[PDB]
């Protein structure tokens, strides 16, 4: 999930610059995030699109 | 065989098979453009100690 | 025996043996010519803590 975490952070930055250039949130804005626990880690990549 | 994959013979428990080694970037390279961090590898496919 | 390799005798639990020993660089040496950072070893071969 840390790999998915930076993958999501990266792809989210890329998708936002791709779509709404005027916004600068993910490119420059610190973000706490939390994902509820409970699923087995092996299936955890499935949550990454969320 | 798109680059980063290649066949490799293997003497399975019964007979043999042309197992395909698979290799691919799994998390974006650009953790920092200046970053000296290693590309630590994450083998999978039921790694043995050997 | 090109540079950075030397043979070593070993008293195997069954008879003797003449196992080799090998060494190599693992990252570019000059990421920072002045950089004060450890030349860390990374030993392998299923070594016991002794």
């Amino acid at each position: 999930m840390k790999e998915s975490a930076r993958i999501a952070y990266t792809f989210a930055r890329a998708f936002l610059m791709q779509h709404a250039p005027a916004n600068d949130y993910l490119v420059t804005s610190h973000i706490h995030l939390h994902v509820p626990e409970g699923a087995t880690p092996k299936d955890g990549p499935s949550a990454g699109c969320t | 065989t798109p680059p980063g994959v290649v066949m490799g013979l293997a003497w399975t428990a019964m007979g043999g098979s042309t197992l395909f080694v698979e290799t691919s970037l799994r998390r974006p390279q650009d953790k920092d453009a200046k970053g000296d961090k290693d590309g630590s590898l994450e083998v999978t496919g039921q790694l043995g100690e050997v």
